[PDB]
RNA sequence: GCUUGACUGCGAGCGUGACGGCGCGAGCAGGUGCGAAAGCAGGUCAUAGUGAUCCGGUGGUUCUGAAUGGAAGGGCCAUC
RNA sequence: UGAGCCUUGAUGUGUAGGAUAGGUGGGAGGCUUUGAAGUGUGGACGCCAGUCUGCAUGGAGCCGACCUUGAAAUACCACCCUUUAAUGUUUGAUGUUCUAACGUUGACCCGUAAUCCGGGUUGCGGACAGUGUCUGGUGGGUAGUUUGACUGGGGCGGUCU
RNA sequence: GUUUAUUAAAAACACAGCACUGUGCAAACACGAAAGUGGACGUAUACGGUGUGACGCCUGCCCGGUGCCGGAAGGUUAAUU
RNA sequence: UUUUGUAUAAUGGGUCAGCGACUUAUAUUCUGUAGCAAGGUUAACCGAAUAGGGGAGCCGAAGGGAAACCGAGUCUUAACUGGGCGUUAAGUUGCAGGGUAUAGACCCGAAACCCGGUGAUCUAGCCAUGGGCAGGUUGAAGGUUGGGUAACACUAACUGGAGGACCGAACCGACUAAUGUUGAAAAAUUAGCGGAUGACUUGUGGCUGGGGGUGAAAGGCCAAUCAAACCGGGAGAUAGCU
RNA sequence: AGGGUGACAGCCCCGUACACAAAAAUGCACAUGCUGUGAGCUCGAUGAGUAGGGCGGGACACGUGGUAUCCUGUCUGAAUA
RNA sequence: UAAGGUGAUAUGAACCGUUAUAACCGGCGAUUUCCGAAUGGGGAAACCCAGUGUGUUUCGACACACUAUCAUUAACUGAAUCCAUAGGUUAAUGAGGCGAACCGGGGGAACUGAAACAUCUAAGUACCCCGAGGAAAAGAAAUCAACCGAGAUUCCCCCAG
């Protein structure tokens, strides 16, 4: 689905409020982009379905920090 | 974002200094051939 | 002819309305105009010329102003 | 290619005026030994009057108010004006190449007996396309609703303080 | 030929034909939050939509209004700064 | 019952028997009554538990003002001769009652809206695979042999067997009439009627589903239900109406 | 207490008040051994795509309002005692 | 525990037992066909068809057991490519499914009220989905207070309509 695989974000329910302040139901989704990240720890490409905040995470943390989380978290890449 | 180089890469900078660079330049080109890495220390 | 009573704070007592409200009003206090003065003047000979509330705007007011000092805001008064 | 950055050139002649002036001039010397008057690029501005640039053959005087002007001369003199060279310098934009993101409903190889999918090699496109947030437009495709009262029955007409 | 099973079978709908119009293929368009599927294992002599409705003779004028297409100069114009 | 007005020919009831409609909770006010009385009373809770404790708190004994604040006064205003609101009963806690408020709030009764499911055994369309269409006519293209032609073209006979062709049973429909209309039947029967090798018909299985399907289009059909199916729930929707 | 018994039973019966009862299995309170479990002491560390912000929305009694605080979809982004 | 008993409609038949393995009651075991998460494949539930191994053998044949999927780990293998990796085989462990309410989270209406209706209310209610427990959630201050102090979370009564 719409998830984030490095930070977990998923589509969120809001309202569309118009000017008049009618109220209807809306989603906001994250802005994922499934990103081919190279490893050199492998020596290998991991692609993995990330929003843009969480490319951010990576550029921040690391590519293999935050396999190693989703290890943790047990998820499969 | 900043960059450590790691090769004399002839547009803008020589080996082993901290530079400011664009954050996809790094991501794409740079860190996946060696000539750079990310300035954590 | 001169002028600003087309004043400020009240107001005995009435009239008229289901009510909101609307009208008449001597007299009191302050400060003015006209008249020598008595006196008259808080609009037009009278009855139409208009809209409640909310929400806001502008100017005063240190009344309040969430720990304290301010301020924002709110209130009260004039007004759109 | 458009904002700012040694701009050293930065004009600027309603009125007069050898004399192309907003005013502080450092309110009067600068000046002379980087060489003062054919500047051996020449225009920038040219209302074309002359401010006017390595080129000075001249290697030292043109010259200052002084005279006319509403000031007085930007004489080594600090902010000189809807223009540009500025060392480029930080930057939008546009355009042109690239490939490394990304796309591939191109080909081939592999999982694999599998026109799904994934991985690899490669070709093409390529920072475009596409998606997320924000935003303007369009939107009876769809949805929620409104469409007054009196009234010699309702409508139409008229009226509503 | 079809149609209101169960008061209307028709002059209604369809039809072959005609025209306009969209679509260069990962086609338009439709179902689907998406993957994907139909279109089509088709490709402009094809496919979708709209109208008219065999055939014969034809289909005149108006682009002001409303749409649609094309234009980019100028005016007004959002987020952002 | 409803009405200005009913024997009314205005509504309701065939009759009997049973069931059937102003309730409950909590707040607030007024009345009656009981206790205490400038006091009254406790709530949760603790408790050998309808006792006792618990006074947290609530109401009242003081009002005026928007408020600071003042205080039997206060506010207005520079200030009142003033004027408005106040100052000389007694409240409070139970119990019973009459109202009000929030709840389905006196009972029954909608058409509708939304949410989650069940339905394509009927019908609409499509997909796959099988089957049916007695009998009799008409006679296209084409071919052959001749005539003909420079060769065609064209022409005659024979042959040929086309067609959303013709007549007509099965099969499919449903145009007229009569019957029936508490029917034999919640759409049939009798006599005629239309198609009947096709855009036909039919068996079996499958697919498409509710703002959706499917529709040679009637708002038709979607299980005798369709201008938005059925079942369950929101739900005792709301009903200024009966 | 109650129920039955040919009508209404303290003394007919079954029960009740009370007194006891578990070979086996079990829950619970506590204890003892045990297996991997670990105290205390000194010195350091002391949570970064994070707080906060911009845009949209929601929850806070609080409907953007002068609107604090929290959560976030998107874009950014510290100090670290 | 016992002098009665073989459940009931349901009488009968044939019997069992009397002082103790009749019957009855309780604890623990044994058996527990088929379907159903159904789990070897399949299926129109209570049915059809197997593979492997072991053991019975007079060929016929019979019996027993295992054989699902996902996750985790380990072992052994193993592509495109060298190494690896993906994948494959085997084994061990765990899960699935059901259940009345309560509980946490993910979505989330409308009728209704407003005497119409769109902000709002109804209401984060109904409903759907996921997860867990005997309770769950929360919970040990980046909290309140007001310069006096309190001292995690939860629940009840006032504050307070
Ligand atoms: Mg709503
Ligand atoms: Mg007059
Ligand atoms: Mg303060
Ligand atoms: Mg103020
Ligand atoms: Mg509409
Ligand atoms: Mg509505
Ligand atoms: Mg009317
Ligand atoms: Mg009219
Ligand atoms: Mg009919
Ligand atoms: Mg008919
Ligand atoms: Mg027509
Ligand atoms: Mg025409
Ligand atoms: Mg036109
Ligand atoms: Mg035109
Ligand atoms: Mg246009
Ligand atoms: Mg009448
Ligand atoms: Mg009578
Ligand atoms: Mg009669
Ligand atoms: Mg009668
Ligand atoms: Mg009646
Ligand atoms: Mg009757
Ligand atoms: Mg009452
Ligand atoms: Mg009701
Ligand atoms: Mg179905
Ligand atoms: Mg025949
Ligand atoms: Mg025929
Ligand atoms: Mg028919
Ligand atoms: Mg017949
Ligand atoms: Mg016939
Ligand atoms: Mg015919
Ligand atoms: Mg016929
Ligand atoms: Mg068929
Ligand atoms: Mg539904
Ligand atoms: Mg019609
Ligand atoms: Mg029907
Ligand atoms: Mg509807
Ligand atoms: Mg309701
Ligand atoms: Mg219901
Ligand atoms: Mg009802
Ligand atoms: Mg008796
Ligand atoms: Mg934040
Ligand atoms: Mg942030
Ligand atoms: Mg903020
Ligand atoms: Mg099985
Ligand atoms: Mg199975
Ligand atoms: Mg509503
Ligand atoms: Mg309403
Ligand atoms: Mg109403």
């Amino acid at each position: 689905s719409r998830v984030c695989q490095v930070t977990g974000k998923r589509p969120v329910t809001g309202n569309n409020r118009s000017h008049a302040l009618n109220a209807t139901k809306r989603r906001f989704l994250p802005n994922l982009h499934s990103h081919r990240f190279w490893v050199e720890s492998e020596k290998r490409f991991v692609t993995l379905r990330v929003s843009a905040k969480g490319m951010r995470v990576i550029d921040k943390k690391g590519i293999d920090t935050v396999l190693a989380e989703l290890r943790a978290r047990g998820e499969k890449y | 974002m900043q960059v450590i180089l790691l090769d004399k890469v002839a547009n803008l900078g020589s080996l082993g200094d901290q530079v400011n660079v664009k954050a996809g330049y790094a991501r794409n080109f740079l860190v996946p051939q060696g000539k750079a890495v990310p300035a954590t220390k």
